[PDB]
């Protein structure tokens, strides 16, 4: 069942980008984050992340996590994943490149995983709020409550709602493969895969060879020390250059597509009501900002709305035709009067 | 018994990050002209306001100002925060009230 | 001493009931949070949970936790125990269902430890607001400043003020007594319980027995186990089903029950006078937003209070009969004019 | 080249004080903090501990810290040296007594690494706010946008901008000291140690010795458990008491001094110009709150300066003389009228 989304699985594999505060600085990290997608209601994100979370090398390990360190990946547990944000949040479910997690209201969102000797973590600036469904302007999902239909993004991953392009990656620079031949610039191959090579100085133009030798150039500094490795497929990102040879294809599911799922919301407390001639008095005790709006039956509407966060009480003047009023998401009530 | 001292020390980032106060006076002002007459098509002279100093680059020579206005943005105070200016009136040296 | 408290010590149980956010949804956790009670002063928080802390199954200890994994409670040394704010806070003490700790401001509180394979954590919405006793809105005790009598919990766990109810637990349910041998459903017990037989084919209803089977039913989804343990009892949860019985007796002391200390409140600087004809000049500069309260001396008292947090110059006419100012918690002070 | 600053590491010894809210209590934490400088603009802290992490007892190992526990010290790892604040921050550099981290903006900031066996925190109140540099009153340095010549810490720690006194450190109690003779109380050193010692009973008045006994007083909570050992010299912080003799030598540079460095500011979209009659209608849309100012280059200024935040349509009206405005930190753009 797992295993019968392998266009993503096999084929695609996680690369390395420009995270724009690694650890404490502008660094290159393996985790480096795109995307952020905060529009579901119950405060749900989705991540799309370089790394590439969930199968080990070939189609196991949901428990595992690939990522990539320098010219080769190496996959490892999922030990210690954490995504957090103004208060760390709590993750939900990870598969590709893109992580579900529920997080509370902030203002920054940091992606991280643990190595063990080291941290590899990743941070973007993203505001993330939080939209109560209904007329209810809570912070929370509260234990009880009438249920509302919300649009949340779903924890299943097997759905092809929506696909996103996978190219060949562009070439990848790795100036380790420009060792020294005791007096000259050297090249090796990670596995034959494609060395891109030239220097400033006139020389080999083209490189697409196993381990050359420089005839002209010395310095390791002015060699194009390339690999074309599209034996495996990378993210369209817009943080790694594309190989101007051309641009394949290989779209693959999107993980989490967003449902009209129905979420739990609150209840505030209900009025107590009070009464004189064609006059409704309404008293409230709201414990969260909820939206009262009230509408005469008559040939007028005369609508009136308000936001009410501290405790009141209000009036209002009702007509023979009658008088509407919602606090909350209750059922609306109906009145007439003497 | 304990004896606690305490005094006001400048803090380690009046180093970087300081304003300055400033009181200033007319002075006098300076113009780049350029100048294409004739057949020469150029001149790149950097000129004096009053009404003495004569400018010979090239092979004119003329003399500019002073100028019809004394107007001065400046005030007589100014207080200079690194880059931005302010014309803030800063009371005076030693006597300035606490947290103001 | 520690071992004088053999009543919750001895017969309690750790119960375990419906976490409403226990992770990713509501499952049944072993740490299901009931009866948050923010309502001290300086933050410090008491928390009923359903796990029994600092008794291991050998009658007492401190540094070991018991909770209910399955049937059996699987007690453990307490090692990562996590109660969360909007910020992490610092637990101060825990006593059985009870747990003392001091968190920053926040609207939701969650409990875990981390029992090392698994996590077993749960969260609760509740908002938590710490007003600091005094007529300064601060945030957090500062080092120095003037002492108020505030009211929060002690850190002591020996009294007895208050009490709970604690009587026989009910009817648990657990599908996995519902075995079968290939011909008809078997029943099992661990030991010294008496489970229930019911099932959905027209047989014996009642079936309590000891270690036992079906008469004619053979459905294991047609069919009920329901366990009986009564050996121990637990608190009177909200979220568990009650005992067809007798409300059996038995005062759990609440180990940490409100007192009258005395917290350290903050001191807000000492505004700098100007006298004026008639005129009392005040400028103030405070630090976080503090109340002015001010009152003429005379017939008429002529009010005035009004919450100060932006520095700002006030000035208030103070006539032959005098006037009274009380800035931040400074004592109240006394002015003239000529 | 890590090893021209041995004034700090071996002329000073880890040092230990009254942490206002360490843990639950104000205990005496040996990593108490003070004089947290949060004044640059890119969100960095620079944090004076009193514990002093470096290289270790003689000459090596950057990585690790060195605090001082009871009598001695104890150089181990710096595994877990947390630094919090409303939310968890991250580290950037540690050196002597002060470690450079950046915090999100918080109203407390915390201090704690792990023994192994033990929390041991710190934590103090202090109002942590970061506003950026330039006219966009962000929360988080972006990903892009222009450069502007902010104020943060210097990244580096080999600078000599400014210099801390570090003098002989002042008799510190340690009642533990005093181990018993079987009828009297007996002192011993710690490794020849000067202990000042004397009790309310008349005894040997000074305490310039070896491990000396009592012969008048037996409690020894009335006796003088004193450590003067100044063969490693300490800050003059206000939590150690002074030493009588002298303050000596020991000028130590300011680690992270403060630099005018380049941070990177966001910038606002740029507005939808529409142009009428002798007057300029700016429709803008500003992510986050950002002040425009306008100027009439006439004789007469009429300047308006005016945070938005929310989405607003703006006029102006264009004199002949011409009008200039700023939109943000974007360059300032003039304009005509016909
Ligand atoms: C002094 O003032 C005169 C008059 O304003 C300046 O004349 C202008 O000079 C610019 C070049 O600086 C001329 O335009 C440029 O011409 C070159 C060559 O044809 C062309 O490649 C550029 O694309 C550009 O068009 C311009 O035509 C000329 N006149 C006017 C009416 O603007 C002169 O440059 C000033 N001299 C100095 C030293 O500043
Ligand atoms: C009606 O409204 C007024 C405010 O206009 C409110 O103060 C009052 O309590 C309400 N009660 C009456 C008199 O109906
Ligand atoms: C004094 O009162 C006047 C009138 O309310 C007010 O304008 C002024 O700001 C106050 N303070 C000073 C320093 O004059
Ligand atoms: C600005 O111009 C718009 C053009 O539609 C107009 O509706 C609006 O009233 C004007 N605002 C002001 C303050 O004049």
């Amino acid at each position: 069942d797992l295993d019968t989304h392998f266009t993503q699985y096999k084929l695609a594999r996680p690369y390395i980008a420009d995270c724009p505060n690694c650890g404490h600085s502008r660094c290159d990290s393996p985790i480096a984050i795109e995307e952020v997608r905060g529009d579901a209601h119950a405060g749900v994100i989705r991540i799309q992340t370089s790394a590439m979370f969930g199968l080990k090398t070939d189609g196991v390990d949901l428990a595992y996590m690939s990522f990539m360190n320098g010219k080769t990946q190496k996959s490892i547990k999922i030990d210690n994943l954490h995504v957090r944000t103004s208060a760390p949040c709590s993750l939900v479910s990870h598969h590709g490149y893109y992580i579900l997690a529920q997080c509370p209201p902030g203002d920054t969102v940091t992606v991280g995983f643990h190595d063990g000797p080291n941290r590899h973590t990743c941070t973007v600036a993203h505001k993330v709020e939080f939209r109560p469904v209904g007329r209810e302007k809570y912070r929370h999902p509260p234990e009880h409550g009438v249920e509302l239909p919300c649009n949340r993004y779903t924890h299943k991953r097997a759905d092809q709602g929506h696909y996103v392009e996978m190219h060949q990656p562009g070439l990848v620079a790795d100036h380790s493969l420009l060792s020294i031949h005791s007096a000259k610039v050297k090249i090796t191959v990670p596995s034959g895969a494609q060395v891109k090579y030239y220097c400033k100085c006139p020389d080999v133009r083209e490189g697409i060879t196993s381990s050359d030798h420089t005839t002209t150039c010395t310095d390791v500094k002015q060699c194009r020390a390339y690999l074309i490795d599209n034996k495996k497929w990378v993210y369209n990102s817009g943080r790694l250059p594309r190989g101007e040879g051309d641009t394949f294809k290989g779209k693959l599911h999107v993980p989490f597509v967003p449902v009209k799922a129905k979420c739990i919301a609150t209840l505030a407390p209900e009025p107590l009501v009070e009464h004189k001639h064609r006059t409704l008095i309404l008293h409230l005790h709201p414990d969260h900002p909820t939206l009262l709006t009230t509408r005469s039956l008559g040939s007028d509407a005369n609508p009136t709305r308000q936001w009410i966060e501290r405790p009141t009480t209000v009036n209002f003047t009702v007509t023979g035709e009658g008088l509407e009023y919602t606090w909350g998401n209750h059922p609306p009530k109906r009145v007439w009067a003497q | 018994t304990q004896m606690s001292e305490a005094y006001v020390e400048r803090s380690e980032e009046c180093s970087i990050d300081h304003a300055k106060a400033y009181k200033v006076h007319t002075g006098t002002v300076q113009a780049m002209v350029n100048i294409t007459y004739g057949s020469v098509s150029w001149r790149s002279a950097d000129v004096y306001v009053n009404g003495e100093t004569p400018a010979k680059i090239g092979d004119a020579k003329l003399i500019i100002g002073p100028l019809s206005s004394a107007w001065s943005p400046f005030d007589n105070k100014v207080v200079v925060y690194g880059h931005e200016v302010y014309n803030y009136d800063f009371p005076e040296y030693g006597t300035g009230k606490a947290g103001s």
